[PDB]
DNA sequence: CACTATTTTAAGAAAGTGCTT
DNA sequence: AAGCACTTTCTTAAAATAGTG
């Protein structure tokens, strides 16, 4: 199941300021979104991987 | 929403390719059985590898083709962007 | 469509001929846009049941034909049969 | 030969795999 | 651990088109 427009937004806020979140940005990042830590970690690894063209 | 114009990304270019390729000639057989034609389909990618598809045997396909005199709708790659602009 | 349809031949003329002009323009449409967007050259022959020739080809038929003639490697190469299996397996 | 309700296509999204850093 | 470079499995917008006026 994909995520809310609200997850993606923020999720996109926060790439376009930082391509790369250390543990604890993306661990306080999925608390606020209720996504879990994996799911933030492997939404940027996925994002950087589809901003290369 | 899609603008026809090359994928530069060699990766993405691949698996448009390979989704495509297949979606070309599923309608391609769609067409030869729907409607009783023969259909001979040859594809060149960007390192010149061949693709093919027919609905029936090729080589017989390609002898009609050389021995057709008449003239016949043949349209390219110009002619078809031109036909979708003018519905604007 | 407004409704689906089996691939079976079009047994009233008047809508096979209708369905054969719309699917051919189509599938033209389509070659053109995988010819451009991924860089291939392509050609499309295809005889009607009157055996009346309607062609595409990205550039040049002549030009894709003659490489065709002219490839030794052995290659990928699809019929109606192969097709249907690919459909099938997707169950 | 134009329209549009409906089906079909293919691009894109989250997760899977199996490496490397 | 997490990155990386694909790959798979889907979802769903976008495109095609079957029946229609």
């Amino acid at each position: 199941v994909l995520f809310s427009q609200a997850q993606v937004y923020e999720l996109e806020r926060r790439f376009k300021q930082q391509r790369y979140l250390s543990a604890p940005e993306r661990d306080q990042l999925a608390s606020v979104l209720k996504l879990t830590s994996t799911q933030v970690k492997i939404w940027f690894q996925n994002r950087r991987y589809k901003s290369k063209r | 929403k899609i603008q026809i114009t090359r994928i530069m990304d060699e990766r993405n270019r691949q698996v448009t390719f390979t989704k495509r390729k297949f979606g070309l000639m599923k309608k391609a057989y769609e067409l030869s059985v729907l409607c009783d034609c023969e259909i001979a389909l040859i594809i060149f990618n960007s390192s010149n590898k061949l693709f093919q598809y027919a609905s029936t045997d090729m080589d017989k396909v390609l002898l009609k083709y050389t021995e057709y005199s008449e003239p016949h709708e043949s349209r390219t790659n110009t002619d078809i962007l031109e036909t979708l602009k003018r519905r604007e």
